[PDB]
RNA sequence: GGAACUUUACCAGAUCCGGACAGGGAUUGACAGAUUGAGUGUUCUUUCUCGAUUCCCUGAAUGGUGGUGCAUGGCCGCUUAUGGUCGGUGGAGUGAUUUGUUUGGUUGAUUCCGUCAACGGACGAGAUCCAAGCUGCCCAGUAGAAUUCAGAAUUAUUCGGAAUUCUUCUCUGCGGGAUUCCUUUGUAGCACAAGGUGAAAUUUUGGGCAACAGCAGGUCUGUGAUGCUCCUCAAUGUUCUGGGCGACACGCGCACUACAAUGUCAGUGAGAACAAGAACUACUUGAUCAAAAGAGUGGGGAAACCCCGGAAUCACAUAGACCCACUUGGGACCGAGGAUUGCAAUUAUUGGUCGCGCAACGAGGAAUGUCUCGUAGGCGCAGCUCAUCAAACUGUGCCGAUUACGUCCCU
């Protein structure tokens, strides 16, 4: 696709806060991590969630990200 | 020889469709809500589902035996090869087949339409439903037809999975003038197609 | 073709009607209806059977339904007593006894 | 001795796979040689018809489809052994036909 | 008489067969030996087994 | 909705009661003759059976492609293929009513991001489902392949008994795979373009389902869905016979065949897919010591028969014919044999043989439809209707391009 929806972006942000020390900048390891820590009936959706989660992690390595509170 | 596979499947499909139609017209006031059967080597047992099993059974099973003999003659089943049992529906607030018949009962009596439709919605929502909707249309007031809907809760309307999370029913009620048709849609609470939950760690 | 029902075939349907307690007849007027009564596969034309049950119903003696071209006639408690007098018996149908 | 062929056919995909997976476990308990199962090609039944009941507006059609599933298992055991393998309560919609191969 | 219904007794033509539900003789579906009206089929397809998929 | 009877609702005639149920020797059939379209007791004359089943008066009831779709239900079409729709509490206004639901960028998208008298929610979009393309496990005496021994042919390679093994191709229930993933540009968070990886690179491709409101849109010819109406015993009910729905040198919509040489005719080669079949479909062999269409005999069936499915476009170094003309282009109209389906081919049911071809037609005025890649166009094949008939519709495969990847000029 081109543009991600609210369902993807909201869910992909809970993943970052709960599991921040199991993620890195690689899409393929992140997807394997995500499929074990979430429930959903469509593999297409889980692919996009891991796609955006990788994008967030790169931004966090640079500076703070709005709406993400690691605490 | 024997018939082919394409014809055995189709012949066994129009038997269920005629059986459903037959049982629908008899046990309509008693609240018929689906019928299933399973052929074995010894018999052809059939299972009914109603919310008024006492009235379906009849005295010493009189009503069930009159229903037994009707099916035997129509399909030429041999004696001792057919059997029927009646099981009770779990919750009557989650079957639109039974709910629509409660609604028709109020309508065939002197009952206000709004007071009638508010009863069904409140009951099913109290019984544990997830989304409900009632539609009454056709010559409600005056010589012009009209439609009156009543919605409550959440309800999906598109996609393919809407055929598994939603139940529906219909009926035609014979008024003094004209006809009235009422529908009831109930959302039964596999997860939803587009919901994601994240497991809490530790 | 003809609704003239001879008496010997009129009692034969009644005895089957009392014995089994129910009759089903497909609604076609070019055809014949058969019943097994003690091994006798006596047959009546459908139009004659259809005519006999129209008189019973209008006298409030049977209950009737229709579904997918097939009739279903069932006799009432008023009808049960009436058939007892006509046939001179004292049983209780068949899906009534036990 | 003899070879017996079992044919499984139903309109539902899950029911077919549940019965056949049962027969293999029961057959292996009796220590019977097995040839199969084989997944025969599925036939698709199609009927297409117009939606309107009066013939007006745009000409719109809908297509109704049916699927039929089929499996076969060849055993190596006399009649009595087979009479015990398949004696269970299969769910509705599925049928099993016994054939003695030449 | 003897001529009453003599043409229908032939049982050959488009006036012979009837819908197994409607008892109507217009636009029947004889594929796979169904004998159902086009309208009746769309109202009973689910019970028979056919489902709209594509 | 491809109507020979039926379908049939229309026209000319003859029947039956299919008016239940109640109130106050009945009656049903029949030989011969006449009436009649009728070797139809329809009615008449003459008799003869059958036996309370129905007959005659009334009320009532039943029936009716009879009526109103502007009395209704249900279903379908369109508005509308777009991105729309709506609460609660709160702020503003005497009020109808407003905010949220805007202004900027982005997206097919009220899709996302920042700003903000709002904040919270819901449906629609997305997600979900089906099919195609790549791949894992399982699997075959209803799919196949390789190898070794017997056989047979040409002068190593070919063809058609016994064996072993084995899944590259075929079959399919659940899985895997693609996510703007990686690099760079324009850059001023959301994203875009080119390239990489790759079977597949942007909603991957093609479909299905689709909100809220409305139309006096269509249907009472589907239905044992109906209000209200109409007729109701030589009847608008029902059956039978005959005719019509097919009539015309008129007009209009949508198709098929052509106007030829990038061709027509006569040979020869290689070579699909989806389907359907009584449980009717179809092979082989006769007919054949002489047209075709036909007839007739034995057998075989549902990944096992049909079937190694011998389609047509297409190809040919075929040393074949024709040569620019209304001509071997085109095949309308008409004549005379003969066979097949059916109870019944006279308004041709359809197919095959010879003849007619002197019927327009030589590329089509003003106007006008659809279309962006296995697509347009071209080519055949199945299913449906079906006893017989596809210039139609619903699907499948085969050969396979030109142009643009833009804009708001017309709508
Ligand atoms: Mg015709
Ligand atoms: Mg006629
Ligand atoms: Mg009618
Ligand atoms: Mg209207
Ligand atoms: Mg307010
Ligand atoms: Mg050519
Ligand atoms: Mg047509
Ligand atoms: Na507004
Ligand atoms: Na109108
Ligand atoms: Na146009
Ligand atoms: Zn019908």
């Amino acid at each position: 696709g081109k543009i991600r929806t609210k369902t993807v972006k909201r869910a992909s942000r809970q993943v970052v806060e709960k599991y921040y020390s199991k993620l890195n900048f690689d899409f393929y390891q992140n997807k394997r991590v995500i499929m074990d820590v979430t429930i959903a009936e469509s593999k297409k959706l889980k692919n996009k969630i891991a796609g955006y989660t990788t994008h967030i992690m790169k931004r966090l390595a640079r500076g703070p990200v709005r709406g993400i509170s690691l605490k | 020889g024997p018939l082919s596979k394409k014809r055995m499947i189709i012949r066994d499909g129009v038997f269920y469709a005629e059986l459903f139609e037959f049982l629908k017209r008899e046990l309509a006031e008693e609240g018929f809500s689906g019928v299933s059967y399973h052929v074995t080597t010894l018999r052809t047992e059939i299972v009914i589902k109603a919310t008024k099993t006492r009235e379906v059974l009849g005295v010493n099973g009189r009503r069930i035996r009159e229903l037994t003999a009707c099916i035997q003659q129509r399909f030429n089943y041999k004696e001792g090869k057919l059997q029927l049992y009646v099981e009770r529906v779990e919750v009557r607030g989650l079957s639109a087949m039974a709910q629509v018949e409660s609604l028709r009962f109020k309508l065939l009596s002197n009952l206000q339409v709004r007071r009638a439709a508010m009863g069904i919605i409140r009951y099913v929502m109290e019984s544990g439903a997830k989304g409900c909707e009632v539609t009454v249309g056709g010559k409600i007031k005056g010589q012009r037809a009209k439609s009156m809907t009543f919605r409550d809760g959440y309800m999906i309307k598109s996609g393919t999975a809407h055929k598994s999370f939603v139940d529906s029913a219909c009926r035609h009620c014979y008024m003094r003038a004209g006809c009235i048709g009422v529908k009831v849609k109930i959302m039964l609470p596999e997860p939803l197609p587009d919901v994601i939950t994240v497991i809490e760690p530790k | 073709m003809s609704t003239y029902v001879p008496k010997p075939s009129r009692d034969n349907v009644y005895r089957f009607f009392f014995t089994e307690g129910v009759i089903a007849c497909k609604k076609d007027r070019m055809g014949t209806w058969t019943g097994t009564l003690g091994g006798n596969t006596f047959t009546v034309p459908c139009i004659q059977v259809m005519q006999l049950m129209r008189s019973l119903k209008s006298r409030n003696l049977i209950k009737e339904q229709y579904a997918w071209r097939h009739y279903y006639w069932t006799l009432n408690d008023e009808g049960i007593a009436y058939m007892r007098s006509y046939l001179h018996l004292a049983p209780s149908a068949m899906p009534n006894t036990q | 001795g003899q070879t017996v062929r079992l044919t499984i056919t139903s309109r539902n995909a899950k029911a077919v796979e549940s019965v056949t997976s049962q027969l293999l476990t029961r057959a292996r308990d009796e220590k019977v040689t097995i040839h199969g199962p084989v997944r025969l090609p599925t036939r698709t039944l199609k009927i297409t018809t117009r939606k309107t009941p009066c013939g007006n507006g745009t000409n719109t059609w809908d297509t109704f489809e049916l699927k039929i599933y089929k499996r076969i298992i060849d055993l190596h055991a006399p009649t009595e052994q087979v009479k015990k393998i398949t004696s269970f309560t299969m769910e509705s919609g599925v049928d099993v036909s016994i054939t003695i191969l030449d | 008489l003897d001529q009453w219904r003599s043409r229908q007794k032939i049982g050959m033509g488009k006036g012979a067969r009837c819908c197994v539900i409607c008892s109507n003789q217009k636009a029947l579906i004889r594929k796979y030996e169904l004998n159902v009206c086009r309208q009746c089929f769309r109202e009973n397809a689910e019970h028979i087994g056919f489902t709209k998929l594509r």
